[PDB]
């Protein structure tokens, strides 16, 4: 319910590191439309957590 | 015409990051939590790429010219060190063949036309 547009920088198994429309490198859920170098419009809810502490 | 970047250019950027000891995963760890933070961090990277002397120091030292960034950006060394791998990545993007990602970063950082966090 909240879209983030970004660019795919690396495919890592079942997940992908993408840029967001805020320039964040974030790991999201891998999709059909994924190729390193392409843009993807995804949900903010596709975004994983690295979990930081 | 198309707005796509090439995997070979993405990974060429990665080959440079490998020289610094940075992966795309390192970048995710260094991602600023909120807007104020990331506009600031990408802006640091921007001015680091905007200056050839800074960029060249960055490449040769494999680290950011922290003192030189600090005098131009007017930030804390703590800010620089926490986001160091991240700042390097965007700096490289502005001078690398990643023109679409450059465009994303540049438009995002110019959004400080109204920037008072209160």
């Amino acid at each position: 319910s909240m879209n983030r547009l970004g660019i795919i920088y690396e495919i890592q198994g079942m997940k992908a590191v993408v840029l967001t429309s805020e320039g964040e490198f974030l790991i999201i859920r891998r999709r059909k439309d994924m190729k390193v170098g392409q843009q993807v419009s995804f949900e903010n809810e596709d975004i994983y957590n690295v979990r930081g502490k | 015409m198309e707005d796509i970047e090439a995997r070979e250019d993405i990974e060429e950027l990665k080959k440079k990051l490998q020289e610094f000891g940075i992966t795309f995963l390192d970048l995710v760890l260094n991602v600023p939590k909120h807007r104020d933070s990331r506009q600031l961090c990408i802006r640091l990277a921007k001015m680091l790429a905007e200056d050839e002397q800074m960029y060249n120091a960055l490449m040769k030292n494999k680290n950011i010219p922290r003192n030189e960034l600090k005098k131009k950006a007017k930030v804390h060394g703590r800010t620089i060190g926490n986001n160091r791998k991240y700042i390097i990545a965007l700096c490289l993007i502005f001078r690398s063949n990643l023109n679409l990602s450059k465009r994303y970063l540049e438009y995002y950082t110019m959004l400080e036309h109204h920037h008072h966090h209160h």
